[PDB]
C-alpha cells in the first residue's frame, strides 16, 4: 500500500529508494527492538546496508475508533466489516428513539473519522409515569410527544412535600426534566412528619402511617387519644393518661425523683462520649458517616410508668471531639454526626480554603475525605 | 514530668543569634501542657521568633518531622474586634511570618509553626504536638 | 462614519439571523476588536454553537480571550478552539503574548479542513493540523448558531467590536493582510459570507431577550500610520534604555551639549545656627571636585545650600541603610551598629545574654538594662523626666526615640525635590557605602522624598572624594557595572551579560563583564560568577565599579549618553535653561509618489505634547486634549483603631511593580497597615475594605485603569474588587458593577454618561491579599484645563535648502508632505522642535533618494540592512518600523509576511539549533546521540518515579528558577529527590547520585545532560552544581568537573578532553 521510486537503477551497496504510502494508511518506521514514533512526512528513504535493510517499513490502515455512543447518540453499531479504512458500519436506533434519514451507514474515512451521519436518531419524551397525590398542571404535558430539556410541573396536595422542606417555606409544587434517555426525573410528594407527639406519651400509640401526614394515632386503652392531622401542620388535640440496665459509662440525675413525668438528666461518664439513641440494626462501631443520630437530653417518664429513652437503649458512642471550625480536617469528626467536623474538610467551605488533614499522612480521598453534600464538589 | 533523652534535638548555629540555643522535643503534647513541661524541666519558656533566620533554622529543623505542626510560643491575648498577639515569656511581637488569609480566620487561640514551608498557622491550644523551647 | 459595538459584561451579546448560511468545510473570521483589561476568564468574542441537543456539547469553532493557565488565571491571550462533529476532542490555539488591553487587534481565525490558523494584527501566530474535514452536516445546518460577545454560559465580553466578516473560505495571509489595509466593503466577493458595518445592528443580528444590544459608538480605529510607543528592553525601565532611542545619542554629539544642572546640598543646624552637619570648607571642595569630574563629560552643577535650623532634629542619629523594624529583630544587623541606635539593641554585642528576663524598674537608667532582652529597663531610659531622651532612648515602639530614618527625615523637611538635587546626609556603620540614591524612573525622582543619602563623614574627603560622583551616576541612570555579573537573581537571569551589550547587565556596550571587587586591577579566579572564570579588560577605573576612589577616573561615553538621555527625559526641570527636548529618533519614511514623499516622526524625548507652563496641568496633556492623571491623594481606613485612616504613600503615583504577579511593597493592602502584633480584622461581608484614592484635578471622565497587581491564589469567589464607587463633586456616588481582574494585565473600566465632575474613586474588596499598585484616571477629548496650554511645533529643515515659504511654516501635527524633489536627487531630512521662540536640538538626518527604496517600501533590501519590509510602519506585527525582525518570528515573503516559527508544528533548517521544541536536540554532523536507559537514582520514593529519565528528554518543558517547591508537575517528566527537601538537606548534609546506564557501550565525545530546573532555591543566593563522572566497561570513574547549571544552557554539553597518547 505504497509508492517507491529510487533514484538510482542500479541497486548497488549505497543506493537508496523512497518510499511515500497511499491515502489512508499510517506508517509505522521500526527497527529491531526499537519501536519509533510514526513520520508526520509522508516519504521515507531507505538505504541498505551490508546487502540487508536497515529498518521495516510498514503502512498499516488507518484505524477508525469503534463507533462510541457519543458519535451518534442512542444507537447500537454493527460493524461486520471492522473499523479499518474502506470499512462500512451500521447503526440502529434505540426503542425509545426513531430512524429518520435516507442512509444509516457510517463510513470509516482517509484522515481516521467516521463520516458524516446522514440518519438522526431522534428521541421524543412520552408520557410520564404518574405520581401519588400529585397533579400535573400543564397541559401539553399529557401528550405524548415532547421537548426534549423542557420541564412539567407537578403540584402535590396540601400537606404533601418534598422531604426536607422547612416549616416557614412549604413548596407545595415540583417540577421534572425530561431527560436525555427518554426517562423524567424521579419525584415522589412524599412527607416525612406531620408533626412530632410529645415526648410524654410516646410508646403506646398506633397510627395509620406513622408520624405521615393524616395519619390517625390511637392509644389503646372524659376524651380519647384519637387525633387527626390538619392542613396547617397540627393536630386537633394532644394525648393524655430504677433503671438497672445502664450502659458502660451512662450516669442518670433525677431532679424530681421517679415522679411521673418527672425529667431526669442523663450523660456518659466518659468525658468524650455522647448518649444517643441506636436502632437495631445500626451497632456502635459501624454508625454510617451519613447518619445523624438522635442525642439524648432527659429522660421523661410515660403514662406506663416506663422511659421512652430507654437507659439499655441509650449507648454512649464516642463523641466529638472539640476541634470543630478550626479550619482543620480530622478523620474522627468526618461524619454528620460531627458536622463533618464544621464544614472543614470541604475546600469551598473551610475558612482558610484549603483542605488540611491534622495528620500529615492520611487517605485525603478516603478517611480525612469531604462528605458534606452541601459542599460545591457533590 | 520530664520528657525523655532520644527525643529532644538541640538546634544551634544561626547566622543571627547564635547565643541562642533551641530544643526541639517530638513529645506530642498540648500547649499548656508542653509550655508547663519545658517551663518545670527547662529554665525558660517557649520560642519567641524575632527575626527570619531563626525562623528559617527552625523549619530546617522540624522539616523532618512525621507531624505537620511543631509548637511556638505565640498566643492571642485579647477580646472584641482588635485583639493582640502576644509571646510567652513576656517579649514584644515584631515580627510575623503567617500562611495564606492565616490571622483573619478565626480558629484556634494557640499558634504553631508549619513542617512544610515555616509559616505560622493559627491552631487549637489542646493539640497534641511537638514543641520547641530553649533556655 | 465607522462604527463600534461596545459589549459590555452585564451580558449584551446578540446573534446571527438564520437566514445566512452558515460554513461547513472552511471558513475565515475578521474581526477588529478592542479588549478591555478585565475579562471573565474564558471570554467569548464570537463562537459557533449548536443548540440541538446537550449531548457532546462544546463543538464547533470559538474565538476569544482565556488565560494560559486555568488553576492560577495570570497569562491571558487570544484563543481560537475547534471540535468539528467528527472529532472526539477540542483543539485550542492561542496567540504568543498577552492581550494588550487597549488597542486594536485584528483577529483573524481561519480553517481550510486541515489546518486551524489564528492571525493576530496580520502575523500568523498559532497553526494547527488535529482537526480534520469538514465542521459539521448540511442535515445538522438548521440548529447551528454564530453567538457574538457571548454564548450560553453568559461568558461575556467587554471591548469594542467594529468591522465583524466571515468568510465561507480560507484565505492565505495575503489576503488577510489585503483586508487588513483595506477596510472597504468585501460584499461584492461571492465567497464573503457576511461582512458587517454596524449603521444597522437590527437587520442581520438579533439581540438576546434578557441581554440587551449593546450600544453603537464612533471608533476612529485606523488613527495613526506610526506607532509612536517603543518598548524598553528586558532589563530597561524606560525610553531611554532602547537600543535605538541610546543609539542616536551615542552617535550624534549634538544631544550631549553642556547642561546645566541644579543640586541642593542640605546641613542641619541647631536653632543657634553655630554647628553644622558639613562645613563650609568640605562642601566648597566636595563642589569643586564634581565640577572637575564632570566638565569634561559636559555636565555643569550649579551648587545650592539650604540652611535648616531645627534643635530636634540635630540632636538625632540619621540612619541611611538600617530599618526600625530590624533593631528589635535578634539577627545582627551591620549598618545599626552606633551609640544612639545601642548597638541594634544589643543585639550586635555579645554581652546580651539570650534569655529573656524582665528586671524590676527603679530609678534612673542604665546602660546595661537599656537592651531588648531587657526590656529597655522598662521604659525608664526612654522617659524625658529621667534624663535626655536624645541620647538615652532607643526603643523603635516609642514615639520619641535616639536614631531616625531618611525616610522619615524627608518627610518632616518636605523639600521641593522637583527642581533641585537635593542631597541628604546619614550615618553607615557599614561605610562600605552611601545611602540609597533614587532612580530616574522611581516615582519619587520628583517628589519630595527622592534624592541622595551620603555619609558626612567621609564628605570632600582625599580617599572619598569619588562617592557623590558615583550616587550621582546612581541618580541619573547608571547601574554598577558588575550587574550583568555579581547583582543577578541567579544563573539564569536573561540580564546575565555574556558578551557586551546594550540590551544585558549595565546596559552598555563599552564595559566588559566583571564581578564585584576592590581591586584596580584585573580578578583572578572567582567563585561567585556562574560559567566564566577569568575576565579581561575589566573596568576597574570606572566609577560605578567598587574600586577605592583613587582608582575610579574614568566614565565610558555610553555611559555619558545615557546621563544625557535621562537629563533629557525626566529631569527638564532641574535645568534652568528652557531649551526644549529634541526628537530622539530620525524621522521615518511612510510613503512615496512620483512627485512627493511623506515623512512622519516621534514625539520629543520628553514624552510632552504641550509648551512647559509652571503653575498649570500641562504636563498631563496628552497628544489630543485629554488629560490622564494618577492618584495623587490615597485614603485607606486603618483596621484595627477606629477612624485612624492611613495614608498609603505607595498605590499613588505611576505603577512601579517588577514582577506584576507578586507581592509587593510597592503596592496598598488591605492588612498592610496594622502593627505585626494585633490581629488584622477581616474585611466586612457586605462592602469590604476600602482604598479611596483621590485625584488632584476634578475632571469629567471617560476611563479609569487600576493596576491590581496580585490577587489570591485559592480564591472560591468570582469578583475580587467588590465594586469602584466614583465620587462626584456633587457629592453623589457613581456606583460600578463588580470587576473582574487579572494578574498581569491592568484592569481598564469605560465610563459611560459621567457627566458630572469626578475628584475621586473608591475601591472596595472581599479579598483580604488584593495589591493595588496605582489607578489613572483619563479625561474626555476636550478638558478645561489642557484648553489654557499652547501646543508644541514641529521644523522640517532639509540639507538641500528648501523652500522659503515651505521652511516658515510651522507644522502643529507630525506630517510633512512636499512636492519638490528631483527624481535622482538624495535629501537629507531632520525636525526640530519649536515651543515659543525657542528652538531644540536637531533630530537625527533622515537620507532618502526619491529612486531607489527605503524602510518602509514594501520591498526587502539587504543594502540597508533590512531583514524584513512590510508597509506598516507598526510593531504589533512580526516587522518593526525599523525593519528589522522581531524576537521568534520568521517572514518569508518579498512583502515581508510574518509567521511565529518558535512554537510551529514543522521544524526547518534555520531554528534547529535554537529551538528545542519544534525539533530534537541538535546533534551536528559528524556525531551521533544516544539516551539512556533503566537508569538508578540515589533517592526513590512512590511520588518520584526514577525511571523517568530513560529515553528523549522532555523538551516541551521549561527550565524553572527560584522555585520553592517542585511538585507541580515535574515529576512525570524528570527526576528529584522526592524524600529529601531542601531545609532537610539544609539541616543534614547528604550527596545525591544519578546512574543513567546505556544500552551500546561508545566512546563519549560529548555528554548532554537536559535539565528542567536550575535547583536554585528562592530564599538562598547559592548557584548549584552539578558533577558528571563517565563510567567504563572495566568499571573506572573519569571525572568531566563541576558545572554550574543555567536555563540558558538547557541541555548542558560537557565535552570530554581525551589525551590521544
Amino acid at each position: 500500500n505504497a509508492s517507491l521510486n529510487c533514484s538510482s537503477s542500479d541497486r548497488y551497496h549505497g543506493a537508496q529508494c523512497t518510499v511515500s504510502c497511499r491515502t489512508g494508511y499510517v506508517l509505522q518506521i521500526r527497527r529491531d527492538d526499537e519501536l519509533i514514533k510514526s513520520q508526520t512526512g509522508p516519504s521515507v528513504t531507505v538505504t541498505c546496508t551490508e546487502g540487508k535493510w536497515n529498518k521495516q517499513v510498514a503502512c498499516e490502515p488507518v484505524d477508525c475508533s469503534i463507533p462510541d455512543h457519543h458519535q451518534v447518540y442512542a444507537a447500537s453499531f454493527s460493524c461486520p466489516e471492522g473499523t479499518t479504512f474502506g470499512s462500512q458500519c451500521s447503526f440502529q436506533c434505540r426503542h425509545p428513539a426513531q430512524l429518520k434519514g435516507n442512509n444509516s451507514l457510517l463510513t470509516c474515512m482517509e484522515d481516521g473519522l467516521w463520516s458524516f451521519p446522514e440518519a438522526l436518531c431522534e428521541l421524543m419524551c412520552l408520557a410520564p409515569p404518574p405520581v401519588p397525590n400529585a397533579d400535573l398542571q400543564t397541559a401539553r404535558c399529557r401528550e405524548n410527544k415532547h421537548k426534549v430539556g423542557s420541564f412539567c410541573k407537578y403540584k402535590c396536595k396540601p400537606g404533601y412535600h418534598v422531604p426536607g422542606s422547612s416549616r416557614k417555606s412549604k413548596k407545595r409544587a415540583f417540577k421534572t426534566q425530561c431527560t436525555q434517555d427518554g426517562s423524567w426525573q424521579e419525584g415522589a410528594c412524599v412527607p416525612v412528619t406531620c408533626d412530632p407527639p410529645p415526648p410524654k406519651f410516646h410508646g403506646l400509640y398506633q397510627c395509620t402511617n406513622g408520624f405521615q401526614f393524616n395519619s390517625e394515632c390511637r392509644i389503646k386503652c372524659l376524651g380519647s387519644n384519637v387525633i387527626h392531622c390538619r392542613k396547617d401542620g397540627t393536630w386537633n388535640g394532644s394525648f393524655h393518661v430504677v433503671p438497672n440496665e445502664l450502659n458502660s459509662n451512662l450516669k442518670l440525675q433525677c431532679p424530681d425523683g421517679y415522679a411521673i413525668g418527672s425529667e431526669c438528666a442523663t450523660s456518659c461518664l466518659d468525658h468524650n462520649s455522647e448518649s444517643i439513641i441506636l436502632p437495631m440494626n445500626v451497632t456502635v462501631r459501624d454508625i454510617p458517616h451519613w447518619l445523624n443520630p438522635t442525642r439524648v437530653e432527659r429522660v421523661v417518664c410515660t403514662a406506663g410508668l416506663k422511659w421512652y429513652p430507654h437507659p439499655a437503649l441509650i449507648h454512649c458512642v464516642k463523641g466529638c471531639e472539640p476541634f470543630m471550625g478550626d479550619n482543620y480536617c480530622d478523620a474522627i469528626n468526618n461524619r454528620a454526626f460531627c458536622n463533618y467536623d464544621g464544614g472543614d474538610c470541604c475546600t469551598s467551605t473551610v475558612k482558610t480554603k484549603k483542605v488540611t488533614p491534622f495528620p500529615m499522612s492520611c487517605d485525603l480521598q478516603g478517611d480525612c475525605a469531604c462528605r458534606d453534600p452541601q459542599a460545591q464538589e457533590h | 514530668t520530664c520528657p525523655e533523652e532520644e527525643d529532644t534535638v538541640k538546634v544551634v548555629g544561626i547566622p543571627g543569634c547564635q547565643t541562642c540555643r533551641y530544643l526541639l522535643v517530638r513529645s506530642l503534647q498540648t500547649f499548656s501542657q508542653a509550655w508547663f513541661t519545658c517551663r518545670r524541666c527547662y529554665r525558660g519558656n517557649l520560642v519567641s521568633i524575632h527575626n527570619f533566620n531563626i525562623n528559617y533554622r527552625i523549619q530546617c529543623s522540624v522539616s523532618a518531622l512525621n507531624q505537620g505542626q511543631v509548637w511556638i510560643g505565640g498566643r492571642i491575648t485579647g477580646s472584641g474586634r482588635c485583639r493582640r498577639f502576644q509571646w510567652v515569656d513576656g517579649s514584644r511581637w515584631n515580627f510575623a511570618y503567617w500562611a495564606a488569609h492565616q490571622p483573619w480566620s478565626r480558629g484556634g487561640h494557640c499558634v504553631a509553626l508549619c513542617t512544610r514551608g515555616g509559616h505560622w498557622r493559627r491552631a487549637h491550644c489542646l493539640r497534641r504536638l511537638p514543641f520547641i523551647c530553649s533556655y | 462614519p465607522s462604527r463600534a459595538l461596545y459589549f459590555s459584561g452585564r451580558g449584551e451579546q446578540l446573534r446571527l439571523r438564520a437566514d445566512l448560511e452558515l460554513p461547513r468545510d472552511a471558513f475565515t473570521l475578521q474581526v477588529w476588536l478592542r479588549a478591555e483589561g478585565g475579562q471573565r476568564s474564558p471570554a467569548v468574542i464570537t463562537g459557533l454553537y449548536d443548540k440541538c441537543s446537550y449531548i457532546s456539547r462544546d463543538r464547533g469553532w470559538v474565538v476569544g480571550i482565556h488565560t494560559i493557565s486555568d488553576q492560577d488565571n495570570k497569562d491571558p491571550r487570544y484563543f481560537f478552539s475547534l471540535k468539528t462533529d467528527r472529532a472526539r476532542q477540542v483543539t485550542t490555539i492561542n496567540a504568543h503574548r498577552s492581550y494588550l488591553p487597549g488597542q486594536w487587534v485584528y483577529l483573524a481565525a481561519t480553517y481550510d479542513g486541515q489546518f486551524m490558523k489564528l492571525y493576530v494584527n496580520g502575523a500568523q501566530v498559532a497553526t494547527s493540523g488535529e482537526q480534520v474535514g469538514g465542521i459539521f452536516s448540511p442535515l445538522t445546518q438548521k440548529c447551528k448558531v454564530l453567538m457574538l460577545g457571548g454564548s450560553a454560559l453568559n461568558h461575556n465580553y467587554r471591548g469594542y467590536i467594529e468591522h465583524f466578516s466571515l468568510w465561507k473560505v480560507a484565505r492565505t495571509q495575503r489576503e488577510i493582510l489585503s483586508d487588513m489595509e483595506t477596510h472597504g466593503a468585501h460584499t461584492a466577493l461571492p465567497q464573503l459570507l457576511l461582512q458587517e458595518n454596524w449603521d444597522n445592528v437590527k437587520h442581520a443580528w438579533s439581540p438576546m431577550k434578557d441581554g440587551s444590544s449593546p450600544k453603537v459608538e464612533f471608533s476612529n480605529a485606523h488613527g495613526f500610520l506610526l506607532d509612536t510607543s517603543l518598548e524598553p528592553p528586558l532589563c530597561g525601565q524606560t525610553l531611554c534604555d532602547n537600543t535605538e532611542v541610546i543609539a542616536s545619542y551615542n552617535q550624534l554629539s549634538s544631544f550631549r551639549q553642556p547642561k546645566v544642572v541644579r543640586y541642593r546640598v542640605v546641613n542641619l543646624y541647631e536653632d543657634d545656627h553655630k554647628n553644622p552637619t558639613v562645613t563650609r570648607e568640605q562642601v566648597d571642595f566636595q563642589h569643586h571636585q564634581l565640577a572637575e569630574a564632570f566638565k569634561q563629560y559636559n555636565i555643569s552643577w550649579e551648587l545650592d545650600v539650604l540652611e535648616v535650623s531645627n534643635s530636634s532634629l540635630r540632636r538625632r542619629l540619621i540612619l541611611a541603610n538600617c530599618d526600625i523594624s530590624k533593631i528589635g529583630d535578634e539577627n545582627c544587623d551591620p549598618e545599626c551598629n552606633h551609640t544612639l541606635t545601642g548597638h541594634d539593641g544589643g543585639d550586635c554585642r555579645h554581652l546580651r545574654h539570650p534569655a529573656f528576663v524582665k528586671k524590676q524598674h527603679n530609678g534612673v537608667c542604665d546602660m546595661d538594662c537599656n537592651y531588648e532582652r531587657f526590656n529597655f529597663d522598662g521604659g525608664e531610659c526612654c522617659d524625658p523626666e529621667i534624663t535626655n531622651v536624645t541620647q538615652t532612648c532607643f526603643d523603635p515602639d516609642s514615639p520619641h526615640r535616639a536614631y531616625l530614618d531618611v525616610n522619615e527625615l524627608k518627610n518632616i523637611l518636605k523639600l521641593d525635590g522637583s527642581t533641585h538635587l537635593n542631597i541628604f546626609f546619614a550615618k553607615s556603620s557599614e561605610e562600605e557605602l552611601a545611602g540609597v540614591a533614587t532612580w530616574p524612573w522611581d516615582k519619587e525622582a520628583l517628589m519630595h522624598l527622592g534624592g541622595i543619602v551620603l555619609n558626612p563623614s567621609f564628605y570632600g574627603m582625599p580617599g572619598h572624594t569619588h562617592t557623590m560622583i558615583h550616587e550621582i551616576g546612581h541618580s541619573l541612570g547608571l547601574y554598577h557595572v558588575f550587574r550583568g555579573i555579581s547583582e543577578i537573581q541567579s544563573c539564569s537571569d536573561p540580564c546575565m551579560e555574556t558578551e557586551p551589550s546594550f540590551e544585558t547587565g549595565d546596559l552598555c556596550n563599552d564595559t566588559n563583564p566583571a564581578p564585584k571587587h576592590k581591586s584596580c586591577g584585573d580578578p583572578g579566579p572567582g567563585n561567585d560568577t556562574c560559567g566564566f572564570h577569568s575576565f579581561f579588560n575589566t573596568p576597574y577605573n570606572n566609577f560605578m565599579s567598587y574600586a577605592d576612589d583613587d582608582c575610579t577616573d574614568s566614565f565610558t561615553p555610553n555611559q555619558v549618553a545615557r546621563m544625557h538621555c535621562y537629563l533629557d527625559l525626566v529631569y527638564q526641570g532641574w535645568q534652568p535653561s528652557r531649551k526644549p527636548a529634541p526628537v530622539a529618533l530620525a524621522p521615518q519614511v511612510l510613503g512615496h509618489t512620483t512627485d512627493s514623499v511623506t515623512l512622519e516622526w516621534f514625539p520629543p524625548i520628553d514624552g510632552h505634547f504641550f509648551e512647559r507652563e509652571l503653575g498649570s496641568a500641562c504636563h498631563l496633556c496628552l497628544e489630543g486634549r485629554i488629560l490622564v492623571q494618577y492618584a495623587s491623594n490615597a485614603s485607606s481606613p486603618m483596621p484595627c483603631s477606629p477612624s485612624g485612616h492611613w495614608s498609603p504613600r505607595e498605590a499613588e503615583g505611576h505603577p512601579d511593580v517588577e514582577q506584576p504577579c507578586k507581592s509587593s511593597v510597592r503596592t496598598w493592602s488591605p492588612n498592610s497597615a496594622v502593627n505585626p502584633h494585633t490581629v488584622p480584622p477581616a474585611c466586612p461581608e457586605p462592602q469590604g475594605c476600602y482604598l479611596e484614592l483621590e485625584f488632584l484635578y476634578p475632571l469629567v471622565p471617560e476611563s479609569l485603569t487600576i493596576w491590581v497587581t496580585f490577587v489570591s491564589t485559592d480564591w472560591d469567589s468570582s469578583g475580587a474588587v467588590n465594586d469602584i464607587k466614583l465620587l462626584a463633586v456633587s457629592g453623589k456616588n457613581i456606583s460600578l458593577g463588580p470587576q473582574n481582574v487579572f494578574c498581569d494585565v491592568p484592569l481598564t473600566i469605560r465610563l459611560w454618561d459621567v457627566g458630572e465632575e469626578v475628584y475621586g474613586i473608591q475601591i472596595y474588596t472581599l479579598d483580604e491579599h488584593l495589591e493595588i499598585d496605582a489607578a489613572m484616571l483619563t479625561s474626555t477629548a476636550d478638558t478645561p484645563l489642557c484648553l489654557q496650554c499652547k501646543p508644541l511645533k514641529y521644523k522640517v529643515v532639509r540639507d538641500p535648502p528648501l523652500q522659503m515659504d515651505v521652511a516658515s511654516i510651522l507644522h502643529l501635527n507630525r506630517k510633512f508632505v512636499d512636492m519638490d524633489l528631483n527624481l535622482g536627487s538624495v535629501y537629507q531630512y531632520w525636525v526640530i522642535t519649536i515651543s515659543g521662540t525657542e528652538e531644540s536640538e536637531p533630530s537625527p538626518a533622515v537620507t532618502y533618494i526619491h529612486g531607489s527604496g527605503y524602510c518602509g517600501d514594501g520591498i526587502i533590501q539587504k543594502d540597508q540592512g533590512e531583514q524584513c519590509d512590510d508597509m506598516n510602519k507598526i510593531n504589533g506585527d512580526g516587522c518593526s518600523l525599523f525593519c528589522r525582525q522581531e524576537v521568534s518570528f520568521n517572514c518569508i515573503d518579498e512583502p515581508s509576511r510574518c509567521y511565529f516559527h518558535d512554537g510551529d508544528g514543522v521544524c526547518e533548517e534555520f531554528e534547529q539549533k535554537t529551538s528545542i521544541k519544534d525539533c530534537g536536540v541538535y546533534t551536528p554532523q559528524g556525531f551521533l546521540d544516544q539516551w539512556a536507559s533503566n537508569a538508578s537514582v540515589s533517592h526513590q520514593d512512590q511520588q518520584c518515579p526514577g525511571w523517568v529519565i530513560i529515553g528523549q528528554p522532555a523538551a516541551s518543558q521549561v527550565c524553572r528558577t527560584k522555585v520553592i517547591d517542585l511538585s507541580e508537575g515535574i515529576s512525570q517528566h524528570a527526576w528529584y529527590p522526592c524524600t529529601i527537601s531542601y531545609p532537610y538537606s539544609q539541616l543534614a548534609q547528604t550527596t545525591f547520585w544519578l546512574r543513567a546506564y546505556f544500552s551500546q557501550p561508545m566512546v563519549a565525545a560529548a555528554v548532554i545532560v537536559h535539565l528542567v530546573t536550575d535547583g536554585t532555591y528562592y530564599g538562598d543566593q547559592k548557584q548549584e552544581t552539578i558533577s558528571v563522572q563517565l563510567l567504563d566497561t572495566k568499571d573506572q570513574s573519569h571525572d568531566l568537573g563541576l558545572h554550574v547549571l543555567s536555563c540558558r544552557n538547557n541541555p548542558l554539553i560537557i565535552p570530554v578532553v581525551h589525551d590521544l597518547s
